């Protein structure tokens, strides 16, 4: 009512967060139009 | 308030008292509220 | 292999145009040009199918 408070700077409390994976191991990003995706591994052991 | 220095860090002041004793003083006033924005930034540990 | 992006300014700080973009906008706020074939895509496709059949 008559306190005439003054505001100073406010701390932010930033969260600790860093991928290290998406930026390092997952360079390629692919979106889907289909409802499923297959993956193929070709076993090559030529005799 | 007379000198309009309501906001400051230090305020010297000298004056002499009336009457038979020629008594005069020296005086400095301050209101320090030294603070920090982040209380959790510093990590204090008592070693043992 | 991954498709990687890179950001390029249109002009250099000295004024040299780094990336020239040329097109003909049709209305205010347009950002990308449109090929003239949009209005006739279905006609062309269906006439190709017509000649084939």
């Amino acid at each position: 009512m008559y306190t005439t408070a003054q505001l100073l700077a406010a701390n932010e409390q930033k969260f600790k967060f860093d991928p290290l994976f998406l930026r390092l191991f997952f360079r390629e990003s692919y979106p889907f139009t289909t409802e499923k995706v297959y993956l193929s591994q070709i076993p090559g052991l030529v005799n | 308030q007379r000198e309009g220095i309501n906001a400051s860090a230090r305020y010297p002041k000298n004056w002499v008292t009336t009457g038979d004793p020629a008594r005069e003083f020296t005086m400095i006033q301050s209101a320090p509220l030294m603070l920090l924005a982040d209380p959790d930034e510093f990590v204090s540990v008592q070693l043992a | 292999m991954p498709q990687k992006w890179t950001w390029i300014p249109r002009e250099l700080p000295g004024g040299r145009a780094s990336f020239i973009h040329v097109f003909e906008p049709v209305e205010d706020g347009q950002t990308r040009g449109a090929n003239v074939f949009y209005s006739v895509m279905e006609q062309m496709k269906m006439l190709d199918t017509l000649q084939n059949t």
